[PDB]
RNA sequence: GACACUAAGUUCGGCAUCAAUAUGGUGACCUCCCGGGAGCGGGGGACCACCAGGUUGCCUAAGGAGGGGUGAACCGGCCCAGGUCGGAAACGGAGCAGGUCAAAACUCCCGUGCUGAUCAGUAGUGU
RNA sequence: CGAGGUCCCGCGUACAAGACGCGGUCGAUAGACUCGGGGUGUGCGCGUCGAGGUAACGAGACGUUAAGCCCACGAGCACUAACAGACCAA
């Protein structure tokens, strides 16, 4: 039950039919699964990788392109897990926002 | 279906087609349009043909032969025997796109050559006319500024031409013209 | 496809006798070249027998040649009359 | 001349002819224990794979005296053949060492 | 190596002409496979010639 | 001690001595010579030799072309080797 | 007679052939939402290109919403085997090869504009 | 913003390279062919004669034959090749 997130999805890259899910201007460079995760588990969330499953609209093969994040919102009896994180929508934001930050990226 | 006569100006045309249609000599100038009549053929069954005479004036012999091509049984290409000597280039090149465009037709009009004005004496044999005209297509092939002649490395020839080509003789002045009239039957 | 008389043999007298033979060769093959836009040289060894048949010295002053250019890129071929 | 079309037709000439294949260990002259075991299943879906890799490629390339060089001197043509076969570039570049290998011995055939 | 000074030295007279002429024996087949490109493994048709000089050699100090 | 046999030449040219003429070729040392060659020969392969020719050379060796009785013969005697 | 100039004739390429609009399409791209565990299902805006037949500018000497072609390894659009990806599955997606095309682009041949060259040598005028 | 020029091509009234001069289809610049003008001195073959010789054979003579062969000159002649096209330039 818990939620999908693809890198695609953060891919400032990949145009909308490419499965981009935010605006290019809160869009990164190129997000990796790993990433996501990093800075999910990073706040309070609930989540694991997926390191090996591939995005269906993601033609390329290569590792930096794929895997997958999930990260559980609500919660079984149905209280979100954290009031900032309604959506998905609201994640992928987040997670677009903190990357950049990674002391990996800014190296 | 129509015969067409074509050839240099004065080669004799249209006098052959008075002498066809009336036995008659009669006077002439240049012609500048096309004429046509009916003529019996003199076989059994005595089949109709459209005798139809083309101006044989430079700026009007392919403008009528396109016109008519399509609609011609057969072709008789006039020439002057007498001038023939002094002519032959002129005469080889009209001829050759005659052949060229009767080849390219769906079906090929039969094609004689009438080498006529035979009663003056200097009139050269229809025989010694398709030796020069060959030798002269020959080389036409080669300098003429896709349909060709014959084959390209053996010397030209009528026999390797994909259509019926005959020489005959004959003379428009009564005249005699009794050979032209047997081949006239013979492809009506 | 056409026959072509060469002179430019007649050029060969400015070298001296006991080659004139090779120069012979030489001026066929630039006449063929020029004439004949058209047309590379290739001499079919009738030509080059022709020309070396009184020896190298005693070439003739003219010869009569039969050349032949296919069209595209611009050969020729070409042999003795 | 062995070509990328050829290799891709012998790999259709030698699947046909496996099943056929039980009239083929009735007969003598091929030694002890001739076709056994077991590895025909295995190494027909092999041949299929690579047949499929091929379906990628177009005229140019299949028709080619040297299918490998086309692929040497334009190396973008290899992305497209391996996205199209849902196979990775490095399968691509194998299946290329594998026909020049191919290629080669069937020269000195 | 396979083969020790003190087991050559152990062996009887008559142990060490057997022991030779087998020896020889291995070293003829090597040479054969060798003509004929022999299988092998050069670090036993050289062990074949030392081995046959130590026995020949202890054949020398013992008389025989 | 060097031993007299060293191993069979085979060649295309010993393979028709072989089988035309009958003959075994072999490397042998340089200073066996022939006798040595043809007693040698005899007591390993266990048969009649006829005739021996050397020569050294160059490898560094000496080659001998050994022939035998038509009986012994031949091909049979290297088949199993 | 011999030349010129305007009008003009033949022929093969001769040269040349707008602009701005509504409605409906196709495509591309962006931007907002709802639903959903994925592949996605659903709905609102914006921009650009092109197409179908339809206007008008007050537009040029002419300028028709004509008819083909090619479509490129990929790099236009569709349909997409296989394989691939998501899915327990049902299916769905990306998509090469292959096929295809009112609607990427590029090109011909057609009426209309310029326009090389060719052939004719007529019509007038002038020397 | 096109006057001219270089390259190019065919040749020399010019010339060791370079330079110079001429012509380039609105053309006779070079070659081919024909003729003119020239050099040698009468061709191959055949016919007759020929000292003789059974004959075979036969040096040579005459005729055909001002022949034959040849030309670094001229003319006629666009057949062939001077094409195609490049570049520089206030």
């Amino acid at each position: 039950r818990f939620i999908c997130i693809y890198p695609a999805y953060l891919n400032n890259k990949k145009t909308i039919a490419e499965g981009r899910r935010i605006p290019i201007s809160k869009a990164v460079e190129n997000p990796t699964a790993t990433e996501i995760q990093d800075v999910c588990s990073a706040v309070g969330l609930n989540v694991f990788l997926e390191k090996n499953k591939m995005y269906s609209r993601e033609w390329n093969r290569d590792v930096q392109y794929r895997g997958r994040v999930r990260v559980q919102l609500k919660q079984e009896d149905g209280s979100l897990c954290l009031v900032q994180f309604p959506s998905r929508k609201s994640v992928m934001l987040y997670a677009a926002e903190m990357i950049p930050k990674l002391k990996t990226r800014t190296q | 279906r129509a015969v067409l006569f074509v050839g240099l100006c004065d080669s004799g045309k249209t006098l052959l087609f008075v002498r066809l249609l009336t036995g008659q000599y009669r006077d002439t100038q240049t012609s500048i349009t096309d004429s046509s009549a009916i003529y019996k053929v003199n076989n059994n069954r005595g089949n109709s043909l459209t005798l139809i005479d083309l101006p044989g004036h430079e700026s009007l012999r392919f403008q009528l032969l396109d016109r008519f091509k399509s609609s011609a049984r057969a072709v008789v290409f006039v020439v002057d025997s007498a001038a023939f000597q002094r002519e032959v280039k002129d005469v080889a090149e009209f001829l050759y796109q005659v052949l060229i465009d009767s080849m390219a037709l769906k079906n090929s009009p039969s094609l004689l050559i009438a080498c006529n004005k035979q009663d003056i004496a200097m009139a050269k044999s229809a025989k010694l006319i398709q030796q020069q005209l060959e030798k002269e297509l020959n080389t036409l092939r080669v300098t003429r500024s896709p349909a060709q002649l014959g084959k390209k490395g053996k010397e030209f020839e009528f026999s390797q031409l994909p259509l019926k080509v005959e020489f005959l003789e004959c003379s428009a002045k009564s005249a005699d013209i009794q050979d032209l009239e047997k081949w006239l039957a013979k492809i009506a | 496809t056409r026959e072509y008389t060469v002179n430019l043999h007649k050029r060969l007298h400015g070298c001296t006798f006991k080659k004139k033979a090779p120069n012979a060769i030489k001026e066929i093959r630039k006449f063929a070249q020029k004439a004949m836009g058209t047309n590379d040289v290739r001499i079919d060894v009738k030509l080059n027998k022709h020309i070396w048949s009184s020896g190298i010295r005693s070439v003739p002053r003219r010869v009569r040649v039969r050349i032949a250019r296919k069209r595209n890129d611009e050969e020729d071929a070409k042999e003795e009359l | 001349q062995f070509t990328l079309r050829d290799m891709y037709e012998q790999f259709q000439n030698i699947m046909k002819m496996g099943p056929f294949s039980q009239i083929l260990g009735m007969i003598p002259g091929f030694g002890t224990d001739f076709m056994s075991k077991g590895n025909e299943q295995e190494s027909m879906a092999r041949l299929k794979k690579l047949m499929t890799i091929m379906d990628s490629m177009n005229d140019q390339e299949l028709d080619s005296t040297d299918g490998a060089k086309v692929f040497s001197k334009q190396p973008g043509r290899i992305q497209r053949v391996a996205r199209g076969s849902g196979v990775s570039t490095r399968d691509v570049q194998e299946l290329l060492t594998q026909y020049t290998k191919f290629a080669q011995m069937v020269k000195k055939m | 190596g396979k083969v020790k000074a003190g087991e050559l030295w152990n062996k009887s007279k008559d142990d060490l002409t057997k022991q030779l002429a087998e020896l020889k024996t291995e070293l003829g087949q090597l040479r054969i496979q060798k003509v004929a490109s022999s299988g092998s493994k050069l670090n036993r048709i050289h062990d074949i010639r030392k081995s046959i000089a130590r026995v020949l050699t202890v054949i020398n100090a013992k008389q025989r | 001690q060097y031993q007299i046999l060293k191993y069979p030449l085979t060649t295309e040219s010993a393979m028709k001595k072989i089988e035309d003429n009958n003959t075994l070729v072999f490397i042998v040392d340089l200073k066996a010579d022939k006798k040595k060659i043809k007693a040698a020969v005899k007591k390993m392969y266990d048969i009649q030799a006829k005739k021996v020719n050397t020569l050294i050379r160059p490898d560094g060796k000496k080659k001998a072309y050994v022939k035998l009785t038509p009986d012994y013969d031949a091909l049979d005697v290297a088949n199993k080797i």
